């Protein structure tokens, strides 16, 4: 129940404002900046502000804060969802999200803001559907918005029918300083770029553990996805009935399903790091990286970030494989490895100086995070079984998909 | 400078001209404008605001800006007085009690120093009932002959029939355009 | 070629489950 | 500046009127009090181009409470635009009518709201449902007198799932207050 959706800037100036109900004065935005400054300086800053009887709930963008004022007991989750949809629409329409496009795309920005939400209740949020009625370079609105299918425009024709899938894995490991992993969860991400003719009804089929158990084949390798979040095109009733994933793919790239299940296996990359930091004399980084993944998979662009001292200077890196560089901007040693074959072992021996004068305040111990990304390797073992592409006209589709394994929240707690 | 382009444009017709549509409410102004533009008697709700249209005749774009005769819209006629070259007055001969009000409104609108080049254009609307006066009794009652420096012309136009609209348009064109 | 694993064609349905 | 903008907006050229409208819109966004030129932009409102109509409607909505007296010169334009064949124009007119916080303007907007309540276009139906809720929030008594509760209730039991959801949301908002 947002009262006025406005876009701020880094200097407190409102780049664009669009009131939806008018129950909140437009002058309340001026007090948002002092309130945010006071909250930040006292540690009480939150995404949802409160200027007396009006709450300023907004998120932080790349360069401006999309603060949406409200007065009644409006849904905070609804406001956040509307802000996220607006950000996604802006990203789809404008390749950059900064002040350069706010002051240059006002003619289309105002129209998009007016069409997106009326009276604080959003009605249209599909970028592809919205691009057929509001353009910066007007006909009647498309029937897709009025029709039930609001995520697949009818009449789309292509020379070929090729759909590219992307099974992107997110290996997140929360390893404590004691050497044990606390939070080790893998979140799947099935992002497909559907490019077909017409409005095909894709029938996604995978080797799900529940599906295998229901069919009676609960004995082979099946992915045990604890949480499965289907897209808007995916029919919730069909999935709830008999695990049938049937939905109409959209035109372009979109996220169909987002699996998320816990992982009880050993980490793909094991980092054994030591800190022989002398008392204001020197420091040693005996960091060893052990690859527990399969030898047939190579972790391309492996970047194990080792947090070095903030005031360390004149550092020396004695590694074996991969270039090691220290970035003073990040205050850490980036153990960058181009190709990391499975089962390999890279040993590094850091050595950096330290000023004689001790630091005035503590700096903390940021966790060490690795940036391993091994393509063609599915840690969860989930494999796509079938993709039922059915069209009324009748055509031979050529679906495609690739499996990519990377590191998500794979941080290692320091000592 | 060269005026060859202007001469070429004028060889086939370049002048457009303007026109105004003012008068009392329910005086046939909207119906007269619809007949001039389309040619049919269209029934419309009272003009709360205003109606803007254009008429193409004799190679001149006669733009008509209908103005209602409402009390809240009577003093709003000064908005259209800016950048206005013509003015058409629609009389209501079927309203004896409203005839005085219409005459007073016309006198008030004609007593402004900004609207001086707009020639008088009196249209006898509602010319279908026996109670309607002639083309001289209405002018005599309104005192159109006492308007110094005002070129007024009284024409009777029937909203239901449409007769006399061509004569009024020709008179307006002759008053506006002074060429062959 | 493409970084992150070469794209592989997908089936139409579970042919072994009828 | 202001005089030049007024002269450009009071011209017969669409290329200059569009530029003047864009400059007025940019000045308001840049933080310029352009409410003094509201009567001047009222004349250049009934335009065939949809690009300038949206800017004029936005300026009127943002300059409606500031100059409620000058907003009385837009009821006829809204009534005329509420019957356009294009669903987008009708939806924009319905949204602008409900967005104007004028006590003397919402009274005459009941007829367009009633006409658009039973509109066949789902976008028009959603716009009418939103405008009904906006009018009820602005004036509950006017909405009750217009009998929009019965029309809103029948919206949920009709086709157009998006329009049905919009009508349900409007009914919930009305019942919330
Ligand atoms: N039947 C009939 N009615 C006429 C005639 N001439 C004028 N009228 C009346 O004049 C009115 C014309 O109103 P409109 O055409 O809508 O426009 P208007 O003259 O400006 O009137 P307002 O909108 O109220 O300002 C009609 O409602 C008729 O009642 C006529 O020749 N025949
Ligand atoms: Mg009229």
């Amino acid at each position: 129940s947002a009262s006025a959706v406005y876009v701020l800037d880094l200097k407190g100036k409102v780049l664009i404002c669009r009131n939806y109900r008018g129950d909140v004065d437009m002058s309340e935005v001026e007090h948002f900046m002092p309130i945010l400054m006071e909250k930040e300086e006292e540690g009480m800053l939150s995404p949802i502000l409160a200027h007396g009887g009006v709450r300023f709930m907004w998120i932080k963008h790349n360069n401006l804060y999309l603060v949406a004022t409200s007065k009644k007991n409006a849904c905070v989750s609804l406001v956040f969802s509307f802000l996220y949809k607006v950000v996604q629409v802006f990203s789809e329409y404008f390749k950059e999200l900064e002040e350069e496009s706010i002051r240059d795309n006002f003619v289309i920005i105002y129209e998009l803001l007016d069409e997106l939400m009326d009276f604080g209740y959003p009605q249209t949020t599909d970028s592809k559907i919205l691009q057929e009625y509001i353009t910066q370079e007007a006909p009647r609105p498309p029937a897709t918005v009025t029709n039930a299918v609001s995520w697949r425009s009818e009449g789309i024709k292509y020379r070929k029918n090729e759909v590219f899938l992307d099974v992107i894995e997110a290996v997140n490991l929360l390893v404590s300083a004691n050497g044990n992993v606390l939070r080790s969860e893998i979140v799947g991400s099935i992002k497909m770029r559907v490019f077909l003719s017409g409005m095909p009804e894709l029938r996604l089929g995978l080797n799900d553990k529940v599906l295998f158990d229901n069919t009676g084949r609960g004995k082979s390798k099946s992915v045990e996805l604890e949480d499965v979040k289907f897209h808007q095109c995916v029919r919730l009733s069909r999935f709830e009935n008999d695990r049938t994933i049937s939905f109409i793919p959209p035109d372009g790239e979109f996220e169909l399903m987002s699996y998320r299940l816990n992982t009880h296996v050993k980490p793909l990359i094991w980092i054994e790091s030591v800190i022989e930091k002398h008392s204001h004399s020197r420091i040693e980084y005996m960091v060893k990286a052990k690859s527990q993944f399969k030898r047939r998979s190579t972790a391309n662009n492996v970047e194990i970030h080792i947090p070095v001292p903030n005031d360390a200077d004149s550092p020396k890196f004695k590694t074996t494989v991969g270039s090691v560089k220290w970035v003073p901007e990040n205050s850490e040693i980036v153990w960058s490895v181009k190709s990391f074959p499975g089962g390999k072992e890279y040993l590094m021996r850091a050595h950096f100086g330290l000023p004689s004068v001790e630091a005035e305040d503590k700096e903390g111990k940021p966790p060490i995070s690795v940036k391993f990304e091994i393509p063609y390797f599915t840690t969860s073992g989930i494999q796509v079984r079938y993709l039922k592409i059915i069209e009324k006209s009748g055509y031979q589709a050529l679906p495609w998909v690739r499996y990519i394994t990377q590191n998500g929240d794979y941080q290692l707690r320091t000592q | 400078g060269n005026i060859f382009a202007n001469l070429f444009k004028g060889l086939f017709g370049k002048k457009e001209m303007r026109i105004l549509m003012v008068g009392l409410d329910a005086a046939g102004k909207t119906t007269i404008l619809y007949k001039l533009k389309l040619g049919e008697i269209v029934t419309t709700i009272p003009t709360i605001g205003f109606n803007v249209e254009t008429v193409e005749y004799k190679n001149i774009s006669f733009t008509v800006w209908d103005v209602g005769g409402q009390d809240k819209i009577r003093p709003l006629w000064r908005h259209y007085f800016q950048n206005t070259q013509g003015l058409i007055f629609v009389v209501d001969s079927n309203d004896r009690e409203r005839v005085n009000e219409a005459r007073e409104e016309l006198m008030r609108m004609l007593a402004e120093d900004e609207l001086r080049d707009a020639v008088l254009l009196v249209f006898a609307n509602k010319q279908d009932l026996p109670n309607a006066m002639n083309a001289a009794e209405i002018t005599d009652k309104l005192g159109l002959h006492s308007l110094r420096h005002r070129n007024w012309y009284i024409q009777a136009t029937c909203a239901t029939s449409g007769d006399g609209l061509y004569e009024g348009l020709d008179w307006l064109s002759n008053q506006l355009r002074n060429q062959k | 070629d493409r970084k992150g694993g070469s794209y592989s064609q997908a089936a139409g349905s579970d042919s072994a489950q009828s | 500046e202001i005089f030049e903008l007024k002269a450009e907006l009071n011209s017969d050229k669409k290329e200059k009127k569009k530029e003047a409208v864009k400059k007025v819109i940019a000045s308001m966004t840049v933080g310029k009090d352009v409410s003094a030129l509201f009567p001047d932009v009222v004349n250049c409102m009934q335009t065939d181009n949809l690009e300038l109509k949206k800017l004029v409607y936005l300026y009127l909505m943002n300059y409606a409470k500031s100059q409620p007296d000058m907003a009385i010169m837009a009821v006829n334009t809204f009534v005329k635009d509420c019957e356009d064949p294009n669903p987008l124009i009708r939806a924009l007119a319905v949204r602008t009518m409900g967005c104007i916080r004028v006590d003397k303007i919402t009274e005459y907007l009941c007829e367009p709201l009633r006409k658009c309540l039973k509109d066949e276009d789902p976008y028009v139906r959603k716009t009418a449902a939103v405008c009904v809720a906006k009018l009820h929030d602005i004036n509950a008594q006017l909405v009750e007198d217009q009998g929009f509760l019965d029309t809103l209730k029948d919206l949920i039991s009709d086709s157009n799932p998006m329009v049905v959801a919009n009508a349900v949301a409007a009914l919930s908002e009305i019942a919330e207050s």
